[PDB]
């Protein structure tokens, strides 16, 4: 059994492969120097004690001329001083590695934790298919092409920076294909990811779990109606939040509260929540914030999207969706990050139009658009036609409504499956979204939702 | 256990397996019938087969309970593992013997070359600049040699772990394969067995050349599929490929 299948190890050893060789090259050409220490150095060092063999045996040991044989003897010794001192250096080079790895692992470890809920958001909605390459596109633009590294050389300033520009980019080109209420959902889970990936913080796998789960478990023997403004229910939640410790005492804190009223009917009272949870030391920013979300969990279920927002916000960095609310600019999307195979999949809502975009798009790149609708079956020949004469010279071909005929999209997903010759040719399929469009062909696409 | 005990000792009997100044350890019981109460270097070897074949079971056993995703375990797999075994530790070691009689036959020529210039000193400048780079290469043909013997020792452990990695570790994970080969390290550790200490093994088991020819021939760089190219080169039951993508084939 020979396995090639990807798996979480898997993409870790690969990243940690891929920044070793970007952000310490050096370090990286240690590790090919100790590797080469086993195999090739000792090897050439034979080949070319055998190159010293042949030339004492062509010169006959001559004397006259003595810097032939001299200087290819001061090769070989200088040869076996070098692999002399990288052996001598072996405990040290390999501990300064595992120095160096052992810095790089969180990156690695968060980057097949976003991969694979990236490849698991196929639960949520069928729209959501994405492939290893588009992941690892990601990784290329966010190590090399990043303009947050320009200046930076540190090494310690570069290792946050990447880590913040990868989750940024990571939320960025994943939500431009992704519902709108879905934008809280990844934007939680990214979240979790990041608070798993800091230092110093606890994981709060209880308060999580109750927060997802724990508010339904069996309580409704003691269910108790406190005080008149706590309604029935929201003692009930009032109960499963006092199985949690933090919580325990909220009956007798809200008992205490003489405000706890007018903040139950404040109408944004996630901006300020009265202090319940009981705990000796004052928790960062983070449980701070878990614990108001549980608080709100409790009292005010409405305003719970405003503090998974706020939640958010405080974890990943304020603004951290800011880049959603700012309208969709498509141009620098076209015109690099996405390569010629890659097929623009226009996604829209059934009931909207999406072709004026990509039509607004092409008269501000002052570039020529073959539109063709799918419809007709000349529709099909002439859609074929205008692809095979596109590529030839980079005519953006842009079909529409193509969610009506399936097998030709499979058909059209196993020609762009081919190269393509002209780079500047772009190809973009408006579609609805309807769950029979082809899975093969969403996974090979950027999809992007309207 | 007894069986396979049995059956690797007697396909290790051909293999030169024997080590007079081993030490031999404490605890390392695996096979509950061992023929002396302190094991021989052959016998440790097989016994450390054998554990090999029961972790493998093990490992299975956890990867069933933990998931599911299991694979069974036949004595066709033993079978391959020492077949592997065998025929590794021979390359091995007739590589490194011919290599040492390489470095003799050089030393000899380089005395030759010293005979032929003491009989034309009988310029002297150059002479000097001769004699001591001779006995600079002297010296380091010398280590070379003693390398050589040190080499050799390490030559069972390090092809033990090497081909059970060939044979065994397949469609396992890197995070299991690492694990089951740091079990079988440990393992060795525990039975006195001098294998090379963090033996890397691509390089080990394959060349530059190897790797060159794979790398333009599309396959990618991690340490998965540099691993996986070496079992498709190193096959003797013929390769099964669980490839999602079409890169393997």
């Amino acid at each position: 059994f020979v396995n090639f299948t990807v798996t979480r190890s898997s993409l870790q050893s690969q990243c940690l492969n891929e920044v070793l060789k970007a952000e310490r090259p050096d370090v990286d050409e240690k590790r090919s120097d100790l590797l080469k220490l086993q195999g090739e150095f000792q090897l050439r060092l034979r080949q070319l004690e055998k190159s010293l063999l042949q030339a004492l045996n062509e010169v006959k040991g001559r004397i006259l001329d003595d810097d032939t044989i001299i200087t290819t003897l001061e090769n070989l010794k200088r040869e076996a001083a070098e692999v002399t001192r990288k052996v001598e250096e072996t405990d040290i080079v390999m501990q300064e590695v595992e120095t160096v790895s052992q810095q790089y692992l969180p990156l690695s470890t968060a980057c097949s934790s976003i991969y694979f809920t990236m490849e698991s958001l196929k639960q949520i909605h069928f729209l959501y298919q994405y492939s290893l390459q588009f992941f690892l596109d990601i990784y290329h633009n966010v190590l090399y092409e990043n303009p947050n590294l320009k200046g930076v050389t540190d090494h310690t300033q570069r290792l946050s920076i990447i880590t913040k520009d990868l989750f940024q980019v990571a939320f960025n080109r994943v939500a431009r294909g992704m519902l709108h209420q879905d934008h809280i959902t990844f934007a939680m889970l990214l979240a979790r990811i990041k608070l798993k990936g800091t230092v110093g913080e606890p994981t709060y796998d209880a308060e999580f779990q109750h927060f997802l789960r724990g508010n339904e478990i069996v309580l409704s023997a003691g269910s108790t109606p406190r005080i008149q403004g706590l309604t029935v229910e929201q003692a009930e939640a009032v109960v499963r939040l006092s199985c949690l410790p933090a919580f325990k005492d909220l009956i007798a804190k809200v008992q205490a509260d003489e405000q706890f009223g007018i903040w139950l009917d404040s109408s944004s009272p996630e901006q300020t929540v009265p202090y319940l949870w009981s705990e000796e030391t004052p928790a960062t920013p983070i449980g701070q914030a878990i614990h108001r979300l549980l608080l709100i969990q409790a009292f005010r279920p409405d305003r719970l999207l405003a503090m998974a927002h706020m939640f958010v916000s405080t974890n990943l960095g304020e603004s951290f969706m800011s880049i959603m609310e700012q309208p969709l600019d498509l141009t620098h999307i076209v015109g690099t990050e996405v390569k010629p195979n890659t097929p623009v999949l226009m996604c829209s809502v059934p009931g909207y139009d999406a072709s004026g975009h990509v039509e607004d798009l092409a008269a501000e790149q002052n570039t020529q658009i073959t539109s063709i609708a799918i419809g007709s079956a000349e529709g099909f020949n002439q859609a074929d036609k205008a692809i095979n004469t596109a590529v030839k010279s980079g005519r953006w071909v842009m079909l529409k409504n193509v969610h009506l005929a399936p097998g030709w999209l499979m058909q059209l997903e196993k020609k762009l499956h081919s190269l393509q010759p002209h780079a500047c040719f772009r190809l973009f399929l408006t579609m609805e979204i309807n769950p029979k469009v082809p899975v093969n062909l969403l996974r090979a696409g950027r999809i992007f939702v309207f | 256990t007894e069986a396979l005990y049995q059956v690797g000792k007697e396909f290790t009997s051909k293999m030169d397996l024997e080590k007079p100044n081993y030490i031999v350890p404490d605890y390392m019981p695996v096979v509950y019938d061992k023929l002396p109460q302190p094991p021989s270097h052959r016998e440790a070897i097989v016994n450390s087969c054998v554990f090999v074949h029961q972790t493998l079971h093990q490992a299975n056993a956890r990867l069933a309970k933990r998931g599911g995703r299991t694979m069974a375990i036949t004595p066709r797999h033993y079978l391959d593992f020492i077949n592997h075994y065998a025929n590794l530790f021979h390359e091995k070691r007739s590589e490194l013997e011919e290599q040492q009689m390489h470095l003799n036959v050089g030393l000899r020529k380089i005395k030759e070359t010293v005979d032929q210039v003491e009989e034309l000193r009988r310029k002297v400048n150059r002479s000097t600049a001769l004699l001591k780079s001779l006995s600079a290469e002297r010296e380091r043909w010398e280590k070379t040699s003693e390398t050589f013997k040190n080499q050799m020792s390490t030559i069972a452990g390090d092809c033990l772990l090497s081909a059970a990695f060939i044979a065994y570790a397949g469609y396992f994970d890197q995070q299991m394969r690492q694990n089951l080969f740091t079990t079988w390290s440990h393992h060795l550790q525990q039975a006195n067995i001098q294998f090379r200490t963090d033996i890397a093994r691509t390089e080990y088991l394959s060349n530059a050349d190897e790797r060159l020819r794979w790398q333009a021939s599309s396959l990618p760089a991690d340490d998965l599929c540099t691993e996986n190219a070496i079992m498709l080169k190193r096959f003797n039951r013929y390769p099964l490929i669980i490839d999602p993508s079409g890169q393997a084939t």
